[PDB]
RNA sequence: CCGAGGGGCUCUCGCUUCUGGCGCCAAGCGCCCGCCCGGCCGGGCGCGACCCGCUCCGGGGACAGUGCCAGGUGGGGAGU
RNA sequence: GGCGCCCUGGAAUGGGUUCGCCCCGAGAGAGGGGCCCGUGCCUUGGAAAGCGUCGCGGUUCCGGCGGCGUCCGGUGAGCUCUCGCUGGCCCUUGAAAAUCCGGGGGAGAGGGUGUAAAUCUCGCGCCGGGCCGUACCCAUAUCCGCAGCAGGUCUCCAAG
């Protein structure tokens, strides 16, 4: 619908109950929850491998 | 006794340019911390095309160091770039295709648009669709490069310009034809009042200096003085030669 | 202790926000703060005559403070004891009719105007002559004016504290005439640490040209080819 | 002492209330338009006749300065009746028509026998 | 540079680069107040976030520029 | 009617498809769902009004009184308008702001319990909505051309 006519509805009509809800589109959020994840695990597997690397020389 | 054509171009009433539909200024983001010591990020959002420009733009996000912030820039699409790609801007930065980097870091040989003339000038030189540059001859001592300009004339300037790697997209474009007189009216009506060119041998001795006789010739030598008034500077101008081009242009 | 994580913020670059720190050399001032500080700056960047550099080498604060201690006891007369004073005068001459009640009452005499036309009359004893006067043409003979009548004269800092002297805002000159005999060798006392610096030095604080140093980004970089051509010899 | 922005901005200095020593104009004018002033004329046509019995209103000419809040309290206040609505017309001639909906309490007959017409 | 546990003619910078993600309004530590009789609430300051300093940072610069005069040129324009 | 929405499952002897295309191991076909537009129909409104027809009163308000009717189907390269789906053409890429809304964050706030708090984009109820324009002509007679002037002057609706 119309901009002004969102004032009138109550926030069911509007979103949707996801996280980032009425605002993205289920699969890209699907996508940002694994995109977020597996490279904070590589931040991990840096520290360690640097960890690693100067402490044998 | 009445003003010529190109005199009137000057005060800008039906000559000034049309920037309506045109998106903004296309320039590198200004110089502070990150790049004179380091690299910062920036992915680029979408390729979008100007009105009156052949060279289409990259919209690129960056996060801004001081406020929490994402604020956007426009670049010049370096060519072979595409959405959803890292692009890198400092001093650090690795020279790849769409990294700006300064130019006294970069080796020799390696081509280069959008640089800057003077630094922080947020880029001025080598942008037109399809165009580069070329640096050489890096002096450390004094620190000052030497580039290549697109018109084949080497200009030596500072170490410290910016500058993004690669060569500006859209090119190959004056290959074709207008091919009729049709899209060459809306070539220019994205640009200026400037297209249907009347000859000055055509219109009236008030109109040009060319213009009179019974015979459509121009009659006085159609090579003038520089330092020639304003209305009387019409044709070749200052030409230090003319007839067919021989040679290649043997002129520095 | 039980969870209390410590976290840390990197503060490289390409990481956390920067936090609010000093900025407090690169902030856009108004420009009659830029103004203000510029000239300050280009006092010390040119060639100062030697006879505006007559001032910036004054007193120290234990000499400037030995000599404002004797000119406050010696302190011009207000306006409360003006009116005082009169009605002190009245009741005297309603008692006894006195031809001469007081031989001299001292004071220190204040203004330009008024110093010099003591120091060429050569009846002042100690002239002290202010710092910061706006414009300094007002003041800037008065030191060769004194070297030449004999009287001593020393540059105190700042014209708005010997102005508080006088009961005003600022008075660029006060000068001693007369003191009281309980004092003469006060005054005597600091007039020969002040004419040892000023008036015996007359051929020093003339020839003494000032200003003319650079600013310490541009003297730490020729500094930098000195330590250089120092490294070449050795 | 910091400053954590780039930017110098003037200080908020103090702003005091406006206390004078003399009014300027010794007295406040009185309303030139009161609800006497409002309300000109009965308009007493055979249009403005019909509209009383047919429609439970009576028309008025009133002052073009007035608004509907104002001819609401003048007919109210002057005539001891309540108003419905009132509806207001700026007719050709220059001067402002007023059509007075009396409430269903009153009728708008015996109001305009005891008004005049 | 020599060589013993190390010395500093000469030196280096730093912490963000497989990916169309997120990142601010401080954690922590040290001190200090009213609050608990050798313990509990709510505030404060500092370190985290080094120090000093006279151009905001770079680029030119006694040139450019401008004021004035002298000489060229000047149908671009005016008068006849 | 639309969907570049989901789940199961895996396709080749390739299949599903359009007027044309196009789509598929980045998941076709097949099976079961979900969402958006619903300007159509049904229902509330709502038959009480509207119209057609047949009467009957009331001189005058009459927004009279009454009987019966307002019913079934089909069709289309049809015209007009709207909604949609897919293409093509561009050295042409075809506006800004006011407003409005979702999302992320989590500083805060809340009753502290065998009772109710802060809050509520839910269902109802109350009050208010000032100012100005509003007739008519809009043209071989209300405009402009000296005039009721074969001139000129922006649009919408349009049957056999
Ligand atoms: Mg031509």
């Amino acid at each position: 619908v119309r901009p002004k006519v969102l004032m009138r509805l109550s926030k069911t009509k509007k979103h949707v109950s996801r996280a980032y809800g009425g605002s993205m589109c289920a699969k890209c959020v699907r996508d940002r929850i694994k995109r977020a994840f597996l490279i904070e695990e590589q931040k991990i597997v840096v520290k360690v491998l640097k960890a690693q690397a100067q402490s044998q020389k | 006794g009445r003003v010529i054509r190109g005199q009137r171009k000057g005060a800008g009433s039906v000559f000034r340019a049309h920037v309506k539909h045109r998106k903004g200024a296309a320039r590198l983001r200004a110089v502070d911390f990150a790049e004179r010591h380091g690299y910062i990020k920036g992915i680029v959002k979408d390729i979008i095309h100007d009105p009156g420009r052949g060279a289409p733009l990259a919209k690129v996000v960056f996060r801004d160091p001081y406020r929490f912030k994402k604020r956007t820039e426009l670049f010049i699409a370096a060519e072979g770039i595409h959405t959803g790609q890292f692009v890198y801007c400092g001093k650090k930065a690795q020279l790849n295709i769409g990294n700006v980097l300064p130019v006294g870091t970069m080796p020799e040989g390696t081509i280069v648009c959008c640089l800057e003339e003077k630094p922080g000038d947020r880029g001025k030189l080598a942008r037109a669709s399809g165009n580069y540059a070329t640096v050489i001859s890096h002096n450390p001592e004094t620190k000052k490069t030497r580039v290549k300009l697109p018109s084949g004339s080497k200009k030596v300037i500072s170490s410290a310009n910016r500058a993004v790697v690669g060569v500006v997209a859209g090119g190959g474009r004056i290959d074709k034809p207008i091919l009729k007189a049709g899209r060459a009216y809306h070539k220019y009506k994205a640009k200026r009042n400037c297209w249907p060119r009347v000859r000055g041998v055509a219109m009236n001795p008030v109109e040009h200096p060319f213009g009179g006789g019974n015979h459509q010739h121009i009659g006085k030598p159609s090579t003038i003085r520089r330092d020639a008034p304003a209305g009387r500077k019409v044709g070749l101008i200052a030409a230090r030669r003319t007839g067919r081009l021989r040679g290649t242009k043997t002129v520095q | 202790n039980p969870l209390f994580e410590k976290r840390p913020k990197n503060f490289g670059i390409g990481q956390d926000i920067q936090p609010k720190r000093d900025l407090t050399r690169f902030v856009k001032w108004p420009r009659y703060i830029r103004l203000q500080r510029q000239r300050a700056i280009l006092y010390k960047r040119l060639k100062v005559p030697p006879a505006i550099n007559q001032f910036t080498q004054a007193l120290d604060r234990q000499t400037a403070t030995q000599l404002l201690k004797l000119a406050h006891k010696y302190r011009p007369e207000t306006k409360q004891e003006k009116k005082q004073r009169l009605l002190a005068r009245a009741e005297k001459k309603a008692a006894g009719k006195g031809d001469v009640p007081t031989k001299r009452p001292p004071v220190l005499r204040a203004g330009v105007n008024t110093v010099t036309t003591l120091v060429e009359n050569k009846k002042a004893q100690l002239v002290v002559i202010a710092h910061d006067v706006d414009p300094i043409e007002l003041v800037v003979f008065l030191p060769a004016l004194c070297r030449k009548m004999g009287v001593p004269y020393c540059i105190i800092k700042g014209k708005a504290r010997l102005g508080r002297l006088v009961h005003r805002k600022t008075c660029t000159t006060v000068a001693f005439t007369q003191v009281n005999s309980e004092d003469k060798g006060a005054l005597a006392k600091l007039v020969e640490a002040i004419r040892t610096n000023y008036n015996d030095r007359y051929d020093e604080i003339r020839r003494h040209w000032g200003g003319n140093v650079l600013g310490p980004k541009s003297v730490a970089r020729i500094a930098k080819l000195e330590k250089a051509k120092a490294k070449e010899l050795a | 002492k910091i400053r954590t922005s780039p930017t110098f901005r003037r200080p908020k200095t103090l702003r005091l209330r406006r206390q004078p020593k003399y009014p300027r104009k010794s007295a406040p004018r009185r309303n030139k338009l009161d609800h006497y002033a409002i309300i000109k004329f009965p308009l007493t046509t055979e249009s403005a006749m019909k509209k009383i019995e047919d429609n439970n209103t009576l028309v008025f000419i009133v002052d073009v300065k007035a608004n509907k809040h104002q001819i609401k309290q003048a007919v109210k206040k002057l005539y001891d009746i309540d108003v419905a609505k009132v509806n207001t017309l700026i007719r050709p001639d220059g001067e402002k028509k007023a059509y007075v909906r009396l409430a269903p309490d009153y009728d708008a007959l015996d109001v305009a026998n005891k008004i005049g017409i």
